């Protein structure tokens, strides 16, 4: 029943797909209030609409300098992986190739 | 960029009342199944003060009579009862996106009783008068509402030219305003004439308050 | 224990710079947002940026790009703001806030920053003495470059009843006054007098209010 974080993340593991379609990225928080839930979503490039989904169940950051694991299931095509609060908000794009 | 528009600019609401706020973003500002605004209220000569986090979060230390509502563009801000110390003024923010803006501010009014001003008249002092300088002073003290004119006579003719107007902000323990008038004239013209007069005019009468001295 | 402390009121000529200081104290400095709040007098709030002390990242608005200029130093728990190339547009109040959490719940007291040619010039304090059961005195604060002025009564022993009114600005010049009400059965047997000091000029002046007669 945590918070989101209201600090800064660092990027630790740029995203990288698995053989499942879906991708990974590990990022490391900076601040304070954790444990906390990472804040994290996937939209298409106007920033109008959520898209895809996150497979890790509720992303917390659990210690200190430590990166923390997260995989999602982007939509096929561009999209922006978004993540934590403004304005130290990470803003990473994605590619995924194919179509449903 | 986000504009915030606040409604209204300005109201003034009874001791004891409910008064309620509203602020309007241009586009949602939702992410994370949250609201990125928040209310601040700001008292004269103040930093901003933080009432309100994520359009419903009441800040620690921050009394209950503050309430916010809303979810994507359309946020209110409730005081329930409003107290003499909200007398300020009160802003929203957006920070769901860089860069982060503001609304262009309500300022609250406490609503109290009408109260007639304590109007005093003051000559220019010796010390001013050796400078070739001549101020003649008025207040017109802890009066309600705000809306008053100062009208100046010398020798019962009008004055428009050389006054100046001061209102101090609505008082935080009474609720009224403060206002001083100030008549700067040359020595030479000062001392040519005989009556100065300060009267005004409030709600609170028909007949205006007049001060007078004669400078003998 | 948060706090913000910036640095005095300032005067800077057309097309100068200034730096401004905002030293933290009470929280870990390199954990937070560090933001900037401009507010041209009588108007409204404005972000400017936020720096993160921990790695000297920063987030401006577009506008402020080319004017302001945001740096920390870890040693000294110490923000700072350059303001460039002044115009009267960026003569204001700039407020330094922490980004405690979701949005700025400490902010600095704020620092003025006055875009002008004129020069600083003492004011000359005069006494306000009536030309029943209450008495109303003052003090006239006129003439002065460039604000503020600070005005008590009997050294801070009168509060109550004082009204100290803002600075009105006529031909380059800041001009005040302040009211003070007492019993009439204390004065004159119980001296009144208005303190006035003048930081920018240095000037500390002590005005008594005698009795006209
Ligand atoms: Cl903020």
């Amino acid at each position: 029943s945590y918070s989101m974080c209201t600090g800064k993340f660092k990027v630790v593991k740029e995203i990288a797909e698995t053989q499942h379609g879906t991708i990974v990225i590990r990022v490391q928080y900076e601040g304070d209030g954790s444990p906390c839930k990472i804040p994290f979503e996937i939209m298409d490039l106007e920033k109008r609409h959520v898209l895809g989904r996150l497979i890790t169940v509720n992303p917390i950051v659990t210690e200190k300098d430590s990166p923390v694991n997260i995989e999602a299931e982007p939509p096929f095509g561009d999209s922006y992986i978004i993540i934590g609060v403004e304005p130290g908000q990470l803003k990473l794009n994605w590619f995924k190739k194919g179509s449903s | 960029n986000i504009v915030m528009t606040q409604s209204p600019t300005s109201l003034a609401v009874s001791l004891g009342q409910r008064a309620t706020i509203s602020c309007r973003a241009s586009e949602s500002v939702d992410s994370f199944g949250k609201s990125f605004m928040h209310f601040y209220q700001q008292k004269p000569g103040q930093p901003p003060k933080l009432l309100i986090h994520l359009a419903s979060n009441l800040e620690s230390g921050v009394p209950a009579r503050f309430t916010g509502r809303g979810s994507r563009t359309d946020f209110t801000l409730t005081i329930d009862p409003v107290e003499a110390d909200d007398a300020a003024t009160y802003y929203c923010q957006q920070n769901n996106e860089v860069p982060f803006t503001f609304g262009s501010g309500t300022k609250l009014e406490v609503k109290r009783a009408d109260a007639a001003p304590t109007v005093s008249i003051f000559p220019p002092s010796s010390e001013q008068l050796t400078s070739g300088g001549a101020s003649v002073v008025c207040f017109l003290n802890n009066f309600y509402p705000k809306d008053i004119n100062v009208k100046w006579k010398i020798d019962g003719s009008e004055r428009q030219n050389g006054v100046l107007n001061s209102w101090t902000d609505q008082d935080s323990k009474d609720s009224t305003y403060s206002m001083s008038s100030t008549l700067t004239l040359t020595k030479d013209e000062y001392e040519r004439h005989n009556s100065y007069t300060c009267e005004a005019t409030h709600k609170t009468s028909t007949s205006p308050i007049v001060k007078s001295f004669n400078r003998n | 224990q948060v706090q913000l402390q910036q640095s005095g009121a300032e005067v800077a000529r057309p097309g100068a710079s200034v730096k401004l200081s905002c030293k933290a104290s009470g929280y870990t400095f390199t954990s937070y947002w560090l933001q900037w709040v401009k507010q041209r007098p009588g108007q409204g709030l404005e972000w400017i940026g936020a720096i993160w002390p921990g790695d000297d990242d920063t987030r401006y608005a577009q506008k402020f790009q080319g004017k302001a200029t945001m740096t920390a130093d870890k040693s000294s728990s110490t923000a700072y703001i350059q303001l460039s190339n002044l115009a009267s547009e960026d003569s204001a109040v700039y407020y330094c806030a922490r980004k405690g959490g979701f949005a700025m719940d400490y902010w600095g007291q704020g620092t003025s920053v006055t875009v002008s040619s004129a020069k600083t010039t003492p004011p000359s304090v005069y006494p306000l003495a009536p030309g029943n059961s209450m008495v109303t005195l003052g003090c006239l604060v006129k003439g002065y470059f460039p604000e503020p002025v600070t005005v008590t009564w009997n050294s801070g022993s009168l509060s109550s009843g004082v009204h100290t009114f803002p600075a009105v600005l006529q031909s380059d010049l800041y001009t005040l006054s302040s009211s003070v009400t007492v019993p009439s059965s204390t004065w004159p047997s119980e001296t009144v007098t208005c303190n006035v000091a003048h930081p920018a000029s240095s000037t500390k002046v002590d005005k008594k209010i005698e009795p006209r007669d």
